[PDB]
RNA sequence: UUGAACAGAGAGCAUUUCCGGCAGCAGAGAUUUCAGCUGU
């Protein structure tokens, strides 16, 4: 902590008060930094499921090549996280376990999509626009920030109708009709 | 063994008494080669024991260019005189570090029983005490050393170019 | 040379249950000579002990000592004591657990709900306030002010000095009772899984996974004198432990009931532990006598603590209560509650308080100051308790006036000097031994070649066998309890002779019984 | 009630100017201080790895070398940093160790300088100029023992006729000198040993056993009379120079390539000879070594005392020297070099500090004896941080793990393979005489120390 | 640190004191406590000379309490053990150590040397003397070292040749103030004086002369003038012969000056050949200085001369019997000066009637000699 | 290589030669300390 001399460097190589091995890398907190995650433990919440995934994946890999319980398997799990919107391609079976990941599973959080969807300036905008409860999915109002958008249900994430947000959005370009309240 | 060391300065005459000898064999290395300037190991080296001032400014004139062309003056006789002891001079004499390997000859031809050495070793103890000047001297001189370094020299350069303001 | 108090400087040594060599014999005489003076001069430092310690003394048989109120101490001592003797009320968040620095510059605090804040109590400078919203347990500091522990929901997360998180472990599943090493850099943990995990700060590196096997961990103390772990189960059963040895050292039935909470003197030689049977025991701890047994308190104590001037600090919910010479072997040093008819061999209280709205969390004293830091639901309160703490502390140890740079170069000096984790024994003096098996005396290799020749031997003067011996009611005659205790089944030549010896043995023995 | 607490105060804690340290208070309780053996085994462990990893024994070779390898050394035992070197191509040169640079340079003979030292010739009609002067003088095998002077610059006290101020003549070859360290004598062995003095051109007496050759020769430095010398019938040989006559032999097995007289003892030396050992004999008792120093595996070639008395340097014709401690009998440190082959001669430099080893590819080098020491001089702190260190790695000295750390060093494969033959070896023939030693009735138990006797004039009783 | 080793060489002297039973625990705690606040002082960084001084005024109080409460308690005056003279070495160390750090203050080098000193039988003229020598080695410039140096040695033990020695090598070093020079003639004659009284003592029970103190004159009054015509005129000689006479008259009139104050205060020595040793200075003033004393300017001093030449036997009380004897003696020096001299002439004659009149029934002797000098 | 007288150093080593005991008395410096004679 002091930057040890040549001597000590040389007697104590592996002292480290911050950088652990069981940190692996502090790549929890480099996801959460990345995407804006608020509590401690959505990363290891995210890492179990992505173990499922790579486990099964693992364990129907070790199937025989040709039997259809284990394409069956791998197409129907294949088509599940495409759909969901964790796979971004279909295609290949090495994406169940290469491509299969935290930060996949972070990125379609409500406000990456936002924020994708050019709804909001930056993650931590769309972190709080949906913290102050401007957005809804479909009809109803979406209020925490963890909520996992699928690919079908990111046709109707919006604004709320008499949000301030849609309000200033149509008064600048000055179609704001208030007989529908904005 | 080095036993005094004198350094001769524009302020007056040094003798100092060499506590623990430096390395003769290890003197080129680099531990050796850089004690002599960290001030907190060669204070291990070097004490001063006397410090006999000039008079003044032609004192001190008299003194530059007598050290100048390596004779013994009236001071140097002084203090040498006070501070070494008798020695014999056919068995163990006692040994003086100077830096002018022409001054020693004028030194045993007043102190026969004084030996003067100015190789290396003496060399760097007397440059290890040129480097560090004011620290050693514990305060103990009147006038600036560097100033009177340039009234000193600004003399002794007229002086030997007989520079005339008529 | 005499000197009135040499036995607390003194140093055991190793005894058998002289010689001939002439610069061995002087060799042993510079050695005591040597330990001899050493022993008085390092004796003749308590005049240099700048400051004296402290007391309160009855001067009257009227005036008790443990009815004297903590207003009337704040009022008869001096302002930076009185203004050392802190009360936070933290009303929101839940009863906190106390934490000092092992020199009592901060102070670390936990609410049950999530308010964990490391300060530097004296100064008025608090420097991590971090409410993370799950239930935290407890908290300690590993080697500074600069890193501490916490023991959350389950994982036990270690933050820096300003509150940032460094460190979420993967193991320690759910801790309850945190703990630092500090000469050893290890961070002990327990809790409700029934292991016991040492996790080394310094590498990173979980040192030891220990199956308690004992359900979940009651309460845990450290011994400050060899650093060994002492858990306290639901079984009255307190355990000690180290990190070499994957089953406890020892194993002592404390309490019945489980066991609520254990403190160790800083000397090593005492331990206090109330179980939940209303019992508090005092435990030799080198010998493992029990001491003291003072059973039916009112109510179970909750916590224990030993000063470093030995005071007994015991909080029962509402009440705490301090004894002064109380871990001590005689029966006159049994803690009391009151003296029958005013004996004055009876231990009464040294100074009791109440707490009166509330349950205290845990009990901690003051380092090198004379208070001691009870939190409890609304927050903290010292206390000052004038017989309970080392007035005079060593600067080059533990520093309470230690500045930034001597705080880092201090680091890095303790670093380097870090015990390792294995060198954990019950006794701290040996290391430097030789192994209790390979013989006492050295062998001079003339032995070694009698050894050889007497195991080339042992066939045919049957120096591995029992001796032949008629009288010794030959149903316990070691020759056949060899033939027992070995295989039926297998034949090797040791055992035909033992045999045969057997049948000389029982020949004698028969021709023996007929001539008597 | 009374009452007391504890006042800090803080005037007495944290200074009140702040030019200056704060107060260290102690307190010397056990229980303030609680792990005292772990502690100082850990300040132990950590001295023998620092110590591992400061050692950086090569201080440097000296000069160019020589053109045909170094088989003469000589020190001069009243300067520190002078030292007169001769090869086998008849050059002889003397060196300023300080710059590490030759005062001169000497065309000395023909043959090999086979022996040079030092002098302070005591001539009667001259007198000698020991402060601008220093003397040397050199035997070979061309009949010649040769006397020169060297321009030394060492004392400025003068300011000239350099070398071969005279020409000793022997009828056969020589093959070892040492001077007396007084009284203008010197010897050299050769066909036979002679005595000499710096004033007459011939031999004053020999002084030799019988008519078999002698290799080495060594004067005594206290009780400076006796001399002792190797013949090449594997002999040692004591002379004194009262009786003018030999003293007592000693027949070994095999040949004694040196000899070096303990400067602190005056009665002890140690020979180095070609079964791969030193042994350390008294003078007043041939008949047992009272030390053998083992660790070499090949045939030692040199040998040299510390002028404090206390371990020796010793070099071989495996290209690798060791030191020993003298109480000892293993070696105490290797000193190897890829580019050193077959070190001939060693000496132990008058500063007990640095050790110079000539090699027979022609260079001379400097090396320290204790390899972790540095020659700086040293403040109080550190000076007290490395005895205190010395003193712990002492009192755990022998503790596993840092024995196995303290006793590593880095062998060359040569050695290292020699080494573990030599082990099987060696267990090979101790497992045979065990065997011998149980079935026959009377053998001997011969120790060590008298192993390598064959037999000795003049019996003790 | 050194701290720690200072203060636990402390401790004896406090076993030894409590075990005498005149201190007890709980103040010799106190007077350790005061005694680290004052060694860690002394041994850290930023240390002073007023904490030395403080650290031996302490020293001396608590040896001072400790005699006070020897005499009360034990009623002995010293209890001969460890615990009378520890505190005065202290004492003495601490001085040692002051003078070693801080060689710069001659107020601490006196201070150590009146301790010293006034330790009285204790201490050892041999440690007087390693202190004096090297207070003498760095500062050998400063004068008053050498005088007080010599004082002890003759004023106190009554070495002469060692006194002798130290006069000489202080002239040796720094042959310029008049200081040395005058009391180098002081010591020289005071030592031929009480040469003198021995003699006289001697004779009055039962060759050497002043001449060593003319010799010193002599070359005092040659190298104060080569180094005052050395000093001033400093770097070069850069100066015409305007300059150059103005210079060797300035530099006789500061010798000479300084030969007054010489026979001013020579004339008090009243107990040798005054009327040779003050004649002889006379001689030496007399001859010619190379610039014209006499037959140029100073000619007031060459009157000044002329008038102490004068009243040379003169120099008398109110009984004036000398003066009856030999004041035409004084009439034919006011001719002699009145035949050449112009305004000199009537100087002198106003100055001698003057200083006559000045310093001679008893009335009416005295109008005899008005009469005579009128 | 020894001897002689001389000049010294404070840098070593003994031992019972005296003192660090008491007064009487004069002396010394700034009311405390300092310096010698007649006996205990």
């Amino acid at each position: 902590v002091r930057k040890l001399k040549h001597h000590e460097q040389k007697l104590l190589k592996k002292v480290d008060f911050l950088e652990w091995k069981q940190d692996q890398g502090h790549r929890d907190t480099q996801v959460m930094r990345t995407y804006h995650i608020q509590n401690r433990e959505d990363y290891h919440k995210y890492n179990r499921i992505c173990g499922d995934i790579r486990r099964l994946a693992n364990k129907l890999s070790l199937l025989p090549p040709t039997d259809p319980f284990r394409r069956k398997h791998e197409q129907l799990l294949l088509d599940k996280l495409y759909a969901m919107g964790v796979l971004t391609t279909k295609s290949k079976i090495s994406d169940l376990e290469n491509k299969v990941t935290v930060s996949a599973i972070c990125r379609r959080r409500l406000p990456v999509i936002m924020h994708r969807l050019k709804m909001a300036e930056t993650i931590q905008d769309a972190v709080k626009f949906i913290e102050q409860g401007h957005v809804r999915v479909g009809p109803n109002l979406i209020n925490d920030p963890a909520y996992l958008v699928t690919r079908n249900m990111e046709d109707y994430v919006t604004w709320v109708d008499n949000s301030k947000i849609k309000k200033t959005l149509l008064r600048y370009r000055n179609q704001i009709d208030d007989f529908d309240f904005s | 063994p080095i036993e005094y060391l004198l350094f001769e300065e524009p302020t007056g005459y040094a003798v100092f008494k060499v506590k623990l000898q430096q390395d003769d064999i290890g003197s080129r290395l680099k531990e050796v080669q850089e004690q002599i300037n960290d001030f907190g190991a060669f204070t291990k080296l070097i004490e001063l024991v006397s410090f006999a001032p000039f008079k003044g400014a032609a004192e001190a004139l008299e003194n530059a260019n007598d050290i100048s062309e390596g004779l013994v003056s009236e001071s140097l006789k002084a203090i040498l005189d006070l501070n070494l002891p008798k020695a014999s001079s056919k068995k163990k004499n006692i040994t003086l570090a100077i830096s002018d390997k022409n001054l020693g000859p004028s030194i045993k031809e007043e102190f026969p029983y004084v030996d003067c050495i100015s190789n290396e070793l003496a060399q760097d103890l007397i440059r290890g005490v040129r480097l560090h000047g004011e620290k050693l001297f514990k305060g103990l001189q009147s006038g600036d050393l560097e100033r009177a370094q340039l009234g000193l020299g600004h003399a002794y350069s007229r002086a030997k170019v007989k520079f005339s303001v008529q | 040379k005499e000197r009135e108090n040499q036995n607390k400087f003194e140093r055991s040594t190793y005894t058998n249950n002289q010689t001939k060599d002439k610069k061995l014999r002087a060799g042993l005489k510079k050695i005591d000579e040597q330990y001899k003076k050493a022993v008085s001069s390092a004796a003749a430092t308590d005049y240099l002990l700048p400051e004296s310690n402290g007391y309160l003394e009855p001067e009257n048989e009227l005036e008790k000592t443990f009815k004297v109120q903590q207003s009337e101490i704040k009022s008869s001592v001096d302002v930076s004591t009185a203004n050392k003797a802190l009360d936070l009320s933290l009303k929101e968040f839940g009863p906190y657990h106390i934490k000092y620095a092992k020199n009592g510059t901060h102070l670390l605090i936990t609410g049950r709900k999530g308010h964990v804040a490391s300060m530097d109590w004296r100064k008025g400078q608090l420097r991590a306030e971090l409410f993370l919203n799950e239930t935290c347990h407890s908290a300690t500091y590993l080697q500074n002010e600069q890193y501490f522990a916490v023991a959350q929901k389950k994982y036990t997360f270690i933050y820096d000095h300003e509150g940032t998180e460094l460190h979420r472990l993967k193991q320690h599943i759910e801790a309850r009772h945190l703990d630092f090493l500090p000469y050893h850099y290890l961070l002990v943990t327990a809790g409700e899984t029934g292991w016991l995990k040492y996790h080394d700060v310094s590498t990173g590196q979980l040192v030891s996974e220990l199956r308690t096997k004992a359900g979940p961990t009651m309460a845990m103390a450290q011994n400050p004198w060899n650093a060994v772990m002492h858990l306290g189960h639901s079984n009255g059963t307190v355990s000690l432990w180290s990190p070499s040895m994957p089953e406890p050292l020892v194993k002592l039935l404390s309490a019945r009931g489980p066991v609520n909470s254990i403190a160790i003197d800083r000397s090593g030689y005492y331990m206090a532990t109330t179980g939940a049977d209303r019992s508090m025991k005092i435990w030799d701890i080198r010998n493992f006598k029990q001491l003291h047994s003072v059973e039916s308190l009112p109510t179970p104590g909750t916590n224990v603590s030993i000063s470093d001037t030995g005071l007994l600090a015991l909080s029962r919910g509402p009440h705490v209560t301090l004894w002064k010479d109380a871990l001590k072997l005689s029966g006159d040093s049994k803690p009391c509650f009151g003296s029958m008819g005013g004996n004055p061999h009876r231990n009464t209280p040294y100074m009791s308080h109440l707490f009166a709205g509330n349950k205290v969390e845990n009990l901690g004293f003051v380092p090198f100051e004379d208070l001691l830091g009870v939190g409890h639901q609304t927050g903290i309160t010292n206390l000052i308790v004038p017989g309970a703490g080392e007035a005079n502390y060593d600067a080059l140890e533990l520093n309470p006036f230690e500045t930034k740079k001597q705080r880092q170069e201090q680091e890095v000096r303790t670093l380097l000097n870090k015990l390792p984790a294995d060198t954990i024994t019950l006794d701290p003096n040996s290391i430097g031994s030789v192994d209790k098996r390979s013989s006492t005396i050295r062998l001079n290799a003339k032995d070694l070649a009698q050894t050889t020749m007497d195991a080339n031997n042992k066939a045919k003067t049957n120096s591995d066998i029992p001796d032949v011996k008629p009288d010794v009611k030959g149903k316990n005659s070691g020759l056949r309890s060899f033939l027992r205790k070995k295989t039926q089944n297998v034949i090797d030549e040791r055992k035909l002779r033992v045999q045969k010896q057997l049948d000389k043995e029982k020949n004698i023995r028969k021709r023996n019984h007929q001539i008597k | 009630m009374k009452i007391k607490t504890i006042k800090r105060s803080a005037d007495d804690y944290v200074p009140v100017k702040s030019t200056q340290e704060s107060q260290m208070p102690r307190n010397l309780n056990p229980e303030l201080h609680p792990f005292e053996r772990a502690r100082e085994y850990t300040k132990a462990l950590n001295a023998t790895k620092l110590e591992r990893m400061f050692a950086k024994p090569f201080v440097g070779q000296l000069g160019y070398g020589h053109r045909d390898g170094v088989y003469a050394i000589a020190k001069n035992y009243g300067s520190l940093n002078k030292l007169a070197t001769g090869s086998a191509d008849g050059v002889i040169k003397y060196w300023n160790m300080s710059t590490r640079e030759e005062f001169v340079s000497f065309k000395a003979h023909y043959g090999l300088v086979t022996g040079l030292c030092v002098t302070q010739p005591r001539f009667h009609d001259k007198k000698p100029d020991l402060k601008s002067q220093n003397f040397m003088l050199s035997c070979s095998d061309d009949k010649t023992v040769k006397l020169w002077s060297i321009n030394v610059d060492d004392y400025s006290n003068k300011n000239n006729e350099e070398g071969l101020i005279r020409t000793f003549d022997g009828e056969s070859a020589f093959q070892g000198i040492d001077s007396h360290r007084e009284n203008s004598t010197f010897a050299t062995g050769g066909a036979k040993i002679h005595l000499w003095d710096v004033n007459r051109l011939k031999p004053v007496s020999d002084l030799s056993w019988g008519a078999d050759n002698i290799t080495s020769l060594k004067f005594n430095q206290n009780e400076t009379d006796i001399l002792a010398s190797t013949g090449s019938d594997n002999s040692i040989v004591l002379y004194d120079l009262r009786t003018n006559s030999p003293t007592q032999k000693i027949v070994q097995t095999m040949r004694t390539n040196a000899i070096c007289w303990n400067p602190m003892e005056a009665f002890n030396f140690v020979t180095a000879n070609e079964d791969h050992n030193a042994y350390y004999y008294d003078m007043r008792n041939l008949s047992r070594s009272l030390n053998v120093f083992k660790d070499h595996v090949s045939a030692v070639m040199d040998v040299d005392f510390s002028p404090t008395g206390d371990e020796i340097v010793t070099g071989s014709y495996d290209k690798s020297i060791r030191i020993y401690k003298t109480n000892h009998g293993h070696s105490r440190e290797i000193y190897h070099t890829k580019r050193m082959q077959h070190v001939f001669q060693v000496k132990y430099s008058m500063d007990s500090k640095y050790i110079i080893s000539g090699s027979d590819d022609g260079n001379v080098r400097l090396w320290r004896s204790k390899a972790w020491e540095r020659s700086n001089v040293k403040t109080t702190r550190e000076k007290n941080k490395l005895e205190y260190d010395e003193k712990l790695k002492e009192r755990f000295r022998h503790m596993p793990e840092i024995k196995r750390i303290s006793r590593h060093r880095h062998v060359p494969q040569v050695i290292k393979k020699a080494q573990e033959i030599k082990n099987i070896e060696l267990s090979s023939i101790k497992r045979r005489e065990a065997n011998e030693r149980r079935t026959r009735k009377d053998m001997p138990y011969i120790s060590e120390r008298k192993k390598q006797i064959v037999g000795t004039v003049h019996k003790y009783e | 640190s050194k701290t720690r080793y200072y203060l636990e060489q402390c401790i004896p002297e406090m076993d030894d004191l409590v075990e005498k039973g005149l201190f007890t625990k709980n103040e010799v705690s106190l007077i350790m406590k005061k005694r680290t606040d004052f060694e860690h002082r002394l041994n850290s960084r930023g240390s002073s000379i007023n904490d030395y001084i403080k650290y031996i005024n302490y020293e001396s109080n608590v040896n001072k309490l400790r005699a006070k409460r020897c005499k009360r308690i034990l009623q002995v005056k010293k209890t001969n053990s460890l615990s009378d003279w520890s505190i005065q070495q202290r004492i003495g160390f601490i001085y040692q150590r002051g003078t070693n750090k801080f060689p710069q203050d001659l107020k601490f080098w006196a201070m150590y040397l009146n301790y010293m000193k006034a330790r009285g039988n204790q201490t050892s003229y041999k440690k007087i003397h390693n202190i004096y020598n090297q207070l003498l080695k760095l500062h050998p410039t400063n004068v008053d070292i050498w005088i007080s140096c010599a004082k002890y040695e003759y004023e106190v033990h009554a070495n002469f040749k060692s006194c002798r020695n130290i006069f000489q090598n202080g002239l040796r070093f720094n042959p310029d103030v008049p200081k040395l020079w005058y009391e180098y003639v002081k010591f020289e004659l005071n030592f031929i004086t009480k040469l003198i009284n021995r003699r006289k003592v001697m004779g009055l029970i039962n060759a050497l002369r002043g001449d060593i103190a003319l010799t010193i004159f002599d070359v005092c009054m040659k190298t104060l003038g080569k180094h005052y015509i050395n000093k001033h005129k400093g770097y070069y000689a850069i100066s015409d012969s305007k300059m150059n006479i103005e210079l060797n008259k300035e530099t006789l009139n500061y010798l000479f000056s300084e030969s007054l104050r010489y026979i001013k205060l020579f004339d008090e020595f009243l107990d040798l050949e005054r009327d040779y040793l003050i004649n002889h200075v006379l001689q030496f003033w007399k001859n010619d200085m190379y610039d014209l004393s006499l037959r140029k300017d100073l000619p007031e001093l060459y009157l000044k001369t002329v008038m102490i030449d004068i009243t040379l036997n003169i120099r008398y009380m109110p009984v004036e019997k000398l003066d009856i004897d030999q004041l035409q003696l004084s009439v034919k020096k006011y001719f002699a000066y009145i035949s050449k001299l112009d305004s000199a002439s009537v100087k002198s004659l106003k100055n001698e009637y003057r200083s006559y009149l000045q310093d001679n029934a008893e009335d009416d002797p005295r109008y005899k000699i008005l009469d005579l000098i009128i």
